[PDB]
């Protein structure tokens, strides 16, 4: 099962066999990340590391007590020693919590990873921020899209994309304080 | 035949459905906020099939929506 | 790279890229090689010029 143990210091190695040696043995993005996942530690108590990433953006790198993510099965709430849980998300609002104070994202959907150590790794594309959505074109957007009913399979698998995004928009605009 | 999601079982991949989703969300921000967005909303670039280790057709990218919705 | 004016950029990795294809490969796997960049076509068919795709 474990019949190859590879890894970055073992690409040394055998790049020392085959390549020559006026290169010296390239790096890797492991090396770039001082947070790994199976060592203990970093939760202590209260508040856990959180990491809100878009490809475009990095929108949270603080430390929260709670993060209520939008998964497929429903919005589920990590407290600080959670589960490990690689969960996808459907579109829906991403709460950070920190305390009273409120930063809630509507996000296109992307995974959330929690990890044996803690940390929570949300991963988006697209996070709308729920003050600069427009409330005017979400119910313009959706009348089309509920309307197209269509022959082929990959645009009824791109209008029930389109519509699931809408819909929860809706239910992200409305009851806001 | 495939077995998955409805996107994955439409011949859709997770990158195409996703970004999808980041399509149609970055439409609907307000014009201080959608013009920003639509910056990386463009597709340019072009691709080459290599048979031989010389030639090959070309097919070019200018979507400035975002990703090709249709079926390819 | 796209443009080639950039002095050992595009041909450094294409040294690496030829010690990681002899480094992979001393098992018989298949490899198709790709390159993003003007600058990597025209110095990949140089080394690799049949898993080039």
């Amino acid at each position: 099962e474990a019949a190859a143990p590879a890894g970055p210091k073992e690409f040394t190695e055998v790049w020392n066999k085959k390549a020559p040696s006026t290169l010296i043995v390239p790096e890797f993005p492991s090396n770039y990340t001082a947070v790994k996942a199976v060592g203990e530690g970093q939760v202590h108590g209260d508040a856990f590391p959180v990491n809100f990433y878009t490809p475009h953006s990095i929108l949270s790198q603080a430390q929260k007590d709670t993060v209520v993510l939008p998964g497929v099965d429903g919005y589920f709430g990590v407290k600080a020693s959670h589960v490990p849980t690689i969960a996808q998300l459907k579109p829906g609002v991403v709460e950070l919590h920190s305390g009273a104070e409120s930063e809630k994202f509507f996000v296109s959907g992307g995974f959330a990873f929690v990890h044996p150590n803690g940390v929570t790794d949300i991963c988006v594309l697209e996070a709308a921020t729920l003050d600069q959505v427009d409330p005017a074109a979400v119910k313009s957007a959706l009348a089309a899209a509920s309307a197209a009913q269509p022959t082929d399979e990959f645009e009824q698998a791109a209008n029930r994309a389109a519509i699931e995004l809408y819909s929860a928009l809706e239910s992200a605009v409305e009851a806001k304080a | 035949a495939p077995s998955g999601p409805f996107y994955r079982v439409a011949g859709m991949s997770y990158l195409r459905y996703s970004n999808i989703c980041a399509d149609l969300l970055r439409n609907v921000l307000k014009e201080p906020f959608k013009a920003k967005a639509q910056a990386r909303q463009a597709i340019h670039f072009r691709q080459a099939p290599y048979v031989d280790g010389k030639a090959g057709a070309s097919k070019v990218y200018e979507l400035e929506n975002g990703i090709p919705k249709t079926a390819n | 790279s796209d443009k080639g004016l950039c002095g050992g950029l595009n041909s450094n990795i294409t040294k690496y890229t030829r010690a990681t294809l002899a480094t992979t490969e001393s098992e018989g796997k298949d490899v198709v090689v790709v390159s993003i960049g003007d600058k990597g076509r025209s110095q990949l068919t140089r080394i690799e010029s049949q898993r080039y795709q």
